[PDB]
């Protein structure tokens, strides 16, 4: 779903900036919870409350967890992006996603 | 009491469905209103003529051609701000009073709330905190009359200013940075500006008080039981306490004219630095620099009408 | 943090509402003594004048 | 005090629009990082109010 592939276009992101930095070898792809939800207000809108967004995007990495990308929050409201996302989003995927979103931006115009 | 909360309600429907202030800001056409009305009110020193404020009137309704979805004609600009100048009269916001219009509570309450909305001067700022110091030092010496503590008081304050006076003596003196004399400039206007607030209210509390008076005498079938008490002194019979007194404890500083003569000099050098080109906008700098005549004008007109209304209601209990 | 605040706009109502019929008078005697403190304050850090 | 935070959260948002909107542009970031200063200057709250 396209509000999920956003959520896994940021953790990509990551995922590169900690795989370029670390080397491949090492597993804690980690990221903190708190470091989405400021990537996240700028797309989906601020509520105005902590609550809700962080209701909201729990359910949206839970909802990737039922596709394998993340964990579930650990103790420290910590989760481990799974090394499965590089090959859901890798050059020959995204260029297929752009081509769809310019499509789509075209026709919204 | 507790049940002063569910009449606190009551009151603020009360308000809603009655105060002039609220409603104007709950009609469609308030933006309009308000821009105009403070476009008229902006630039004037006391009142405005009422041919004057035809003319001006007319010209922002011009102004505001190009806003045709509110029915700004272009026929006769004249017409149409001789028409808007009653339906505002009506509304008891503008009062047409010695042939000059002026602005009552509730437009000047409309105005503060929506041009302090976005862009309002901040308060919270070291100035302010420095002079609620101030402020609050001073009421406590003069609320205790202990005189050893007045006496410790003034020779602390003594050693501390001598010792100031002999740092400045060796030339340690310091001014304000840019931004410390932004600040310190716009918190003096923002304490400045406050005192002409509740001239249009001692007015209305004066009315308030003679249709009281009036509606008093009237109310007894038999006025000589009551108008004994009344004619018994002297003094004025408009004794409204709650604004008229606070009103008359002002004026006896304002009639002090060496703070006065003091203070119209201190206010344009004050406006000659150059930070002040940028604390303060043209505008503001115009109210700021006429302030000291402006409250003096004021004050001459609200003890004029004081003095009417006292004397047209003793001319009202004899003959009755 | 699972606690409610008033933001600037629910500020500025309630000061609107509670500002139309019983707010503390500004034009009074102190108010004017305490401009004339400030602008004396003002006057004395603004010239360099030794 | 509930504006200053409004100022500081709308500077934040500008900040994350303007580094995405520069697709191609390194020079800024590097710019914002080596200053020693808070990354969200809101001059006309912050500076008061700090």
């Amino acid at each position: 779903n396209l509000e999920q592939s956003l959520l896994v276009a940021i953790l990509r992101q990551h995922f590169v900036a900690w795989e370029q930095e670390s080397g491949t070898g090492a597993s804690q792809a980690q990221i903190a919870i708190d470091d989405l939800l400021p990537q996240l207000q700028i797309y989906l809108g601020d509520p105005g409350s902590e609550s809700k967004e962080r209701t909201r995007l729990l359910t949206l990495l839970d909802q990737l967890k039922g596709h394998g990308l993340v964990t579930s929050p650990d103790a420290h409201e910590r989760i481990v992006i799974r090394p499965i996302i590089a090959h859901l989003a890798d050059p020959i995927n995204l260029q297929a996603l752009l081509a769809w979103l310019r499509e789509q931006i075209a026709q919204q115009t | 009491m507790e049940e002063n909360t569910r009449q606190r309600t009551e009151n603020y429907i009360s308000a809603k469905n009655q105060h002039p202030a609220w409603i104007l800001l709950a009609t469609r056409r308030a933006p309009l209103v308000l821009s105009c009305l403070k476009t008229l009110f902006e630039k004037s020193h006391d009142g405005i003529p009422l041919e004057e404020a035809i003319q001006s009137l007319s010209s922002i309704l011009i102004e505001h051609v190009s806003q045709e979805q509110y029915d700004i004609n272009q026929d006769n600009p004249f017409l149409q701000a001789s028409r808007e100048l009653r339906e505002w009269i009506k509304r008891r916001l503008i009062v047409e009073r010695d042939g000059r219009i002026f602005a009552t509570d509730a437009l000047e309450v409309a105005i503060t709330f929506v041009e302090s909305l976005d862009n309002r001067f901040m308060t919270s700022t070291a100035s302010r905190l420095s002079t609620v110091q101030r402020e609050i030092e001073n009421l406590e010496t003069r609320l205790n009359p202990n005189p050893a503590n007045r006496v410790a008081t003034l020779r602390r304050r003594i050693s501390e200013l001598e010792r100031e006076l002999q740092e400045a003596e060796a030339g340690h003196i310091e001014v304000l940075e840019t931004h410390q004399a932004v600040e310190h400039i716009r918190d003096v206007y923002n304490l400045a500006s406050s005192l002409r607030a509740d001239f249009r209210r001692v007015e209305d509390s004066w009315r308030e008080a003679d249709r009281a008076l009036r509606q008093s005498i009237i109310g007894e079938q038999y006025h000589r039981g009551d108008i004994v008490e009344r004619l018994l002194n002297d003094q004025d019979a408009l004794l409204n306490t709650p604004e008229g007194r606070v009103f008359d404890s002002f004026q006896q500083q304002l009639r002090q004219s060496s703070e006065l003569k003091a203070m119209s000099e201190r206010l344009r050098v004050i406006l000659s630095h150059p930070s002040a080109s940028d604390a303060l906008n043209r505008l503001q700098r115009h109210d700021l620099r006429w302030l000291v005549k402006r409250l003096v004008d004021e004050s001459q007109t609200v003890l004029q009408a004081r003095a009417r209304s006292e004397r047209d209601v003793r001319g009202f209990m004899k003959t009755g």
